[PDB]
DNA sequence: CTAATAAACTAAAAACTATTATTATG
DNA sequence: AATAATAGTTTTTAGTTTATTGGG
């Protein structure tokens, strides 16, 4: 939670997604409540600004997709908002949920992937 | 009551 | 919000002008 | 502009709407070379009513202008002349005007 | 800084709108009509800064991105300006209406899955810091979808999921003939009995224009108050009152409106050629000399300490007098940024303070380029309200002294007493004439006629809306109460002869 | 309409012998009329003021003859006061080794006055007197004079350098002499001053005395040729059945600069060299020019600006009536406070004037809105080029006269909610009891009042109310520098104003160690600029 | 006037460097513009927009006279504000972005104006001298030293005076960071000797400063400090 | 035998967020 | 390969314009 360093949240961002691909190993998932705790984290000033948020659902995400469906409308809602990689980072977390893939043609089409697919970078 | 300088 | 106008809730709740009404 | 009688004459397009938008009218204005201004300018002798408005009261109280209704307007227009003022649409008019009422007849 | 306010309004377009158990009483459609145009101008007298949106459902023809059928939205968020409301009063009246339905559609199947959803991206656009979620619906009957049970479930779960991110919406209680229940659809859906027949959602404050405006938290100054010389106090100087006015000419030209530059230029009068600034002399010509100086030091003697406060000493409250008041008095509150620790420091002072009843008499300089004034700080408490909430604030209210040169002469007035009958005249006259005070109930009628004006001529109103002019007694009950008083003190003092002029 | 004071001066070389360690009373002396004079020239006051001057080497007075009325010169006559006169007070006055009895030197500036009170309107006469008391002198026309001033209307004051009866300090709040360092013949010369005018004026004779010191640093200076600020006569109404005429005054009028700085040339020293105009032209295209009247003006609507000139807002608004005063209701006294006193200026209102019935009836007004403990609302306008206003008026009792005082009340559109949080509520900043303690002992040591004895009234150790704007002071300072120093550098500031700004350092010296405790007691951080 | 203007500013800039002296003439009407454009007595636009001086600074034209006199005018101001604001008596001995505009505008100007006829140069000069501190980017104490490497003939018999202080001033600005502060103080320090050298060759008392201050700090130098001492 | 005086009227300067080049590292 | 002044918004605001009485 501590904000001084972008690399105190990234390396524990790191870290927990590396737990949540491996409490148990995925054997087992007892722990669920840990993963609760660390929701709530990000609800726990990061479902105001949501800067780091989207960084710390990004390392949380790619090794632990079922995460982000808590904050899908959240991650659409944000979008507009960010114009650097931030749009990258939210555009691998909602790649990382084919479990989350119900229905986003909707939404992206409402949220304009018109301009980031048009918007050209590699 | 001034008066003077002081007035 | 109490005690907040629902118009501009954080702005303080108005109240109706009443002038002077002698008693 | 294709009828120069038009030209010349100024209108402060002010309240206009009673059956004809704002904007339809500015567009027959300028096709028709009348002038147009959104507040009173230094040429001002004619000022277009179509609603009440306090602007437009501030403008009655004033003897400066005159209370066109746009029909009025339109009747010239479709008529390809300009008519002079006779009082079937008139409130406040300019000092002359009152002197064409006179020549033309009493009040 | 703090976020802003979304205002989210959405009106149903469908018969139950359109239609009361007395259509006397303007419709729901209708009625929401005046709401909305009452917040639009109040919004536009107090905080228009913030962005404001107008859209519908029900309505068979439909407009917005995601293209959900029957959901037609009009205005995206937005500052009321008058297109808005113009175009918001033709639908105004029970014949707008009928309007609406001929060029609008009224009446088809929606789902709330698609409003939320709309509303959701709509909210997503802005680009904004944002503090408040507020959305207000339109609608008569709570059921609609609760008839469809996957339509009601799929509805409370977006619903439940825009709280969660903070989107928060409000009920609207609407007049219905049949009721507009609440514990039935709502109470479960919306974030926070009758069956609210009636419509009565704080809708008479909605309609209650409001002639008020304050700025969203901004901080005044924020000073350092030096003990002796090197102890250091933060503080926050505030005001819970700040005198307000009419907006200044915003000059425009009169052929465009476009705000015309205004560049004025000082010149030589012997060449015509602009003066610069070194051409130009401070002069102040006393007795037959011209005393030539410049502004540098001319501010350098209209500044004379730094922006901060040096304390003078202690002192109980009586050694003041209640004619001496120099400027009206500000409130200071303790600031734990420039000095940490600061606050149990100041409620250590502001409890000893109280118990000796000392003032803290201060040498106060606000900012640079101004004099260091003479300022008497008193303990502000904390006052609680029977909610709790403080009504005033704990801290310092700061008064402010004048000086010798300051404070004109008085001629030498007579002091002839009046005999106590005519004492008991005048109690017995107040005693009639007693009521508590309230500042919300004063205003400026010049003021208010003003923003009325502005208003109405702007809404292109036949008439502006007339003033209150509350700076002014009732006569009727002033006679009422005072009836005899008034001539028997007359003839206690006056000459029934000698009125007091002439 | 003017008034004929004069000064009567002492120039001996007693007072220009400084005691060390105490201000010369001559250089006090002159500190005085330098300060006077440069408030009487900078006002640029009409009364006439003259001057006469004993205890000097040089005699050119109307009245010689020997023995008396000598030694005793006479400079500047009933005349406007100028920067000469500034030049003749630090140039002429000089230490004069010749001493004479100040009484001939009364009747001197007597003669003078008389001289030159006639052809010339007098609204005042007076003449002062500038001692040490300890020059040489014979008290011989003291009751003469005293029967020459009852037959003459002039009126007196004798300053000391010593004081009537804190840091020592001169201008400021503290000892300015020995309490007890005045010799026999200034003992004598006070009991001499005390009779003289205990036989002129009556008890406030001693209230008559005063000293350089507090001179230096107060504006008393300017009394009693002043002439209080412009009424406002009008009329008080109270409903629709009564109406009583008025003369408000006001008391607190916060002083402004009577000169603003005209801009004139560099080149030739003119505001008439300084012509200036302003162009409206168009915002863009290169600058297009508009009328003066093509530019009309427009207000903030909502989302956009509306044209709205202001002859359509005058031509229908509220407009007051005038100098109308007119009551609205009345309220408890509990329910205003100081952060409700709206405005500037403090309304010291006052009844119809010579109107004794209004004497009678704003009497019962006193006593009873003092006994109901009761406020009144009053919607008062200046003009009719002033818009209303609302105020609270409440009584104010003087020990000569009882009066009401009006100030203006804030309306809706004044308040501002302005959110705050509860300190009590900071447990992590609960205020510790050691800490608590430390601070009640440095109030005790830092508190500026003195629980004045054998009375029941208690004092202020820096009453600053009565002490004028000290930046008028090194204002008129450097004004008359750079008037006679345009070349040289403004002078820096006087140590007075420092003296009169500063508190009495004793009541810091008892902090001293209250200051250490709170020092230890509490952290305070600080952030650097 | 915002960014949009800093950008047209210095876009016009780079213009009369790239291309001058070819229509670079139709430029004294713009130049009279701007001067009366910022002789405006609201003068509101920000110290950052101020490298208007390096524009009013002026080489692609001919200099008509017109320029040349209104310059004088441009030197009093700017002297009037470096001694306002140079002084801690506004409550800063701070230029934020005016003094090194004014140094590039009187590089483009001085060129053609102001040599060492009159007093007014030792004025300009006191200015300098006092070049504190600049927080990290050292851009006005490096651009007074290129400034003066341009125009320092035009400030000789004023600087045989002070021969240590400006000595070491040189030497601690070339003995900085931020390099371009070397590289200028260098480019100052070796036209000071070259003028110092002509003075000593043209005064009957070189014997005097010789065995007083050149021999001196030559023994006494004995990185770039030898390099120096023999180019000295 | 002409005369201050608030008042509304400008300027006008300062505080209030508020991003944003900038070394340091490579 | 990062952090740090830093101008861009409000907020009064001291001189300025009107005139309105108060003399003279």
């Amino acid at each position: 939670s501590f904000v001084r360093y972008k690399e105190v949240y990234a390396a524990a961002a790191e870290v927990l997604g590396l737990i949540l691909r491996y409490v148990m190993e995925r054997k087992n998932i007892l722990e669920e409540s840990l993963c609760e705790l660390v929701a709530k984290q990000l609800k726990q000033h990061q479902n105001t600004m949501e800067d780091k948020f989207i960084v710390c659902l990004n390392k949380v995400t790619k090794s632990f997709p079922p995460l982000a469906d808590r904050f899908m409308n959240a991650v659409f809602f944000l979008l507009p908002k960010f114009h650097g990689v931030l749009k990258t980072l939210c555009l691998e977390v909602v790649l990382c949920r084919v479990e989350g893939m119900t229905e986003l043609y909707f939404q992206l089409k409402s949220k304009d992937f018109v301009q980031v697919m048009r918007h050209r970078d590699d | 009551k001034p008066r003077g300088l002081f007035s | 919000c109490p005690g907040e106008s629902l118009i501009n809730p954080g702005f303080k709740s108005k109240k109706p002008a009443g002038g002077v009404d002698f008693d | 502009k294709i009828s120069n009688i038009f030209e010349d004459v100024e209108f402060c397009v002010m309240s206009g709407t009673d059956s004809q938008p704002k904007p339809d009218l500015e567009n027959r204005i300028a096709e028709f070379g009348g002038y147009i201004v959104q507040n009173p300018g230094p040429d001002t002798y004619c000022v277009i009513a179509g609603s009440e408005n306090i602007r437009v009261k501030n403008i009655i109280l004033s003897n400066k202008h005159d209370v066109v209704k746009p029909a009025w307007l339109l009747e010239c227009f479709k008529t390809k002349s300009f008519v002079p003022w006779q009082p079937r649409f008139m409130i406040h008019m300019c000092p002359s005007t009152k002197e064409h009422f006179a020549r033309e007849y009493d009040c | 800084y703090s976020g802003r306010d979304s205002l989210i309004f959405l009106v149903d377009a469908s018969k139950a709108m359109f239609e009361s158990q007395s259509e006397d009483e303007l419709t729901p459609f209708d009625m929401s009509i005046q709401c909305i145009q009452s917040v639009y101008i109040s919004k536009i007298i107090s905080s228009d800064r913030d962005l404001l949106a107008v859209v519908f459902y029900g309505t068979e023809k439909d407009k917005n991105s995601v293209n959900f059928k029957n959901i037609y939205v009009l205005q995206e968020l937005d500052n009321p300006g008058a297109k808005r409301i113009l175009e918001l009063d033709q639908f105004k009246g029970q014949q707008g209406q009928k309007r609406f339905q001929d060029m609008m559609g009224h009446g088809s199947d929606y789902s709330l899955s698609e409003v939320l959803w709309v509303c959701a991206n709509l909210f997503s656009d802005v680009q904004f810091k944002m503090s408040h979620k507020r959305i207000m619906l339109f609608t008569n009957e709570d059921n609609p979808h609760g008839n469809d049970s996957a339509k009601a479930s799929r509805a409370r779960t977006k619903a439940g999921d825009l709280r969660d991110t903070g989107i928060f919406l409000d009920l609207m209680h609407l007049k219905k003939p049949g009721g507009f229940d609440i514990s039935l659809f709502y109470r479960d859906i919306i974030s926070i009995l009758r069956v609210h027949f009636e419509e009565s959602s704080k809708l008479e404050d909605l309609l209650r224009k409001v002639r008020a405006k304050e700025t969203r938290k901004r901080a005044l100054s924020r000073l350092k108050l030096k003990l002796n010389k090197d102890i250091v106090i933060s503080v926050g100087i505030y005001n819970l009152v700040q005198k307000a006015l009419k907006p200044p000419p915003i000059k425009l030209y009169r052929e465009t409106n476009e705000p015309v530059k205004t560049k004025t230029r000082t010149f030589n009068t012997s060449t015509g050629g602009l003066l610069l600034p070194s051409d130009t002399k401070r002069s102040q010509i006393y007795g037959s000399r011209q005393i030539i100086l410049e502004k540098e030091e001319t501010e350098e003697l209209k500044r004379f300490d730094d922006p901060g406060l040096m304390l003078m000493g202690f002192k109980p409250l009586v050694l003041l007098k209640k004619h001496h008041y120099l400027r009206p008095s500000l409130f200071v509150y303790p600031e734990e940024s420039l000095v940490i620790g600061s606050s149990t420091l100041f409620s250590a002072l502001l409890i000893k303070c109280l118990e000796k009843e000392v003032a803290a008499l201060c040498r106060y300089t606000p900012r640079r380029n101004i004099p260091p004034y003479f300022v008497a700080l008193v303990p502000q408490e904390e006052e609680l309200d029977d909610q709790k909430i403080q009504v005033t604030p704990p801290g310092f209210q700061l008064v402010f002294l004048p000086f010798a040169d300051d404070k004109r002469k008085m001629p030498f007035t007579e002091k002839i007493m009046a005999t106590p009958e005519q004492v008991g005249k005048m109690k017995a006259i107040v005693e009639k004439l007693r009521f508590t005070y309230r500042s919300d109930s004063f205003e400026n009628p010049v003021l208010q006629q003003h923003f009325r004006n502005l208003e109405a001529l702007a809404l292109d109103l036949m008439e502006p809306e007339q003033a209150v002019d509350l700076t002014l007694p009732k006569v009727e009950a002033m006679n009422k109460r005072l009836g005899s008083l008034v001539d028997e003190f007359k003839e206690l003092v006056y000459p029934p002869d000698y009125n007091p002029e002439g | 309409n003017k008034a004929a004071v004069v000064l009567c001066m002492d120039v001996g070389f007693t007072m220009s012998n400084s005691i060390p360690g105490i201000e010369s009373p001559f250089e006090q002396a002159k500190k005085v009329i330098t300060m006077f004079v440069q408030r009487q020239v900078f006002a640029e006051n009409k009364d006439e003021i003259a001057l006469v001057l004993f205890g000097t080497d040089g005699t050119d007075n109307p009245l010689s003859g020997g023995d008396q009325y000598q030694n005793i010169t006479v400079h500047r006559h009933l005349m406007l006061p100028d920067f000469d006169l500034l030049e003749d007070i630090e140039s002429k006055i000089q230490p004069g080794s010749q001493q004479a009895d100040f009484l001939d030197a009364l009747i001197v500036s007597m003669d003078v006055i008389q001289h030159e009170t006639i052809g010339k309107k007098f609204e005042k006469r007076h003449i002062e007197i500038f001692t040490d008391l300890s020059s040489r002198f014979s008290k011989s026309q003291l009751d003469i004079i005293i029967h020459s001033l009852k037959k003459c209307d002039i009126s007196l004051q004798f300053f000391l350098p010593f004081s009537l009866g804190g840091p020592f300090r001169l201008g400021g709040h503290g000892p300015s002499f020995p309490l007890k360092g005045i010799t026999e013949q200034q003992k004598e010369g006070l009991e001499i001053v005390k009779m003289v005018m205990i036989s002129l004026e009556g008890e406030d004779g001693l209230d008559e005395i005063y000293s350089f010191s507090e001179s230096l640093r107060k504006l008393c200076v300017f009394k009693k040729i002043e002439r209080h600020s412009i009424h406002w006569p009008c009329r008080l109404t109270i409903g629709s059945n009564l109406s009583i005429r008025i003369a408000a005054y006001k008391s607190i009028l916060q002083e402004r600069v009577k000169k603003t700085w005209t801009v004139v040339d560099a080149k030739t020293l003119k505001k008439e060299d300084i012509q200036k105009e302003t162009v409206y032209c168009l915002n863009d295209d290169d600058e297009t020019e508009v009328l003066k009247e093509d530019i009309i003006q427009g207000f903030r609507y909502g989302s956009d600006i509306v044209p709205f000139s202001k002859v359509d807002e005058e031509q229908m608004k509220y407009k007051s009536e005038g100098k109308c005063f007119s009551v609205l209701g009345f309220c408890k006294s509990s329910q205003v406070q100081r952060r409700f006193f709206m405005g500037n200026q403090v309304l010291k209102v006052f009844a119809a004037r010579d109107d004794e019935a209004a004497a009678v009836a704003l009497s019962s007004l006193i006593h009873a809105l003092d006994d109901l403990d009761m406020v009144a609302i009053v919607r008062y306008a200046y003009d009719k080029r002033a818009n209303p206003q609302v105020g609270v008026a409440f009584p104010h009792i003087k020990h000569n006269y009882e009066c009401l005082v009006y100030v203006q009340l804030p309306f809706m559109e004044d308040l501002r909610q302005y959110m705050f949080s509860s300190l009590k509520n900071s447990k992590k900043y609960a205020p510790t009891e050691a800490q608590l303690n430390a601070v009640d002992a440095l109030i005790d040591s830092m508190s500026l009042a003195k629980k004045d004895e054998k009375t029941d009234t208690l004092e202020d150790l820096f009453p600053t109310t009565k002490i004028p704007n000290p930046r008028f002071q090194r204002l008129f300072q450097c004004l008359l520098h750079r008037a006679l120093h345009p070349r040289e550098p403004l002078p820096p500031i006087q140590q007075h104003i420092w003296n009169m700004l500063n508190p009495p350092a004793e009541v810091t010296t008892k902090s001293q160690i209250p200051l250490s405790k709170i020092k230890t007691l509490f952290p305070l951080i600080e952030a650097k600029k | 006037c915002k960014i949009p203007a800093l950008d047209l500013l210095i876009k016009l800039l780079q213009t009369f460097r790239s291309s001058r002296l070819m229509d670079e003439f139709k430029i004294g009407e713009l130049f009279s513009k701007f001067y009366g454009e910022l002789a405006l007595k609201k003068k509101i636009p920000d110290t950052v927009l101020e490298k208007v001086y390096e524009l009013l600074g002026l080489l692609g034209e001919v200099h008509p006279s017109e320029m040349i006199n209104n310059a004088e005018n441009l030197f009093r101001a700017f002297l009037g504000e470096l001694k306002t604001q140079m002084t801690s008596a506004v409550r800063e001995p701070k230029l934020p972005v005016l003094a090194g505009c004014l140094k590039g505008l009187s590089s483009l100007l001085c060129n053609f104006t102001k040599s060492m006829e009159e007093d007014p140069q030792t004025s300009r000069e006191i200015f300098n001298f006092v070049l504190q501190i600049d927080l990290k980017r050292y851009a006005v104490p490096s651009a007074g030293l290129r400034l003066f490497a341009l125009h320092a003939s035009q400030f000789s018999t004023c600087l045989l005076d002070n021969y240590v202080s400006l000595f070491e001033v040189l030497l601690k600005w070339c003995a900085h960071t931020n390099v371009e502060l070397k590289k200028a103080a260098l480019s100052a320090l070796e036209s000071f000797l070259k003028q110092v050298s002509n003075m000593v060759a043209k005064n009957a008392e070189m014997h005097k400063n010789k065995l007083q201050y050149f021999m001196e700090q030559f023994y006494g130098i004995i990185n770039k400090e030898l390099s120096i001492a023999i180019r000295g």
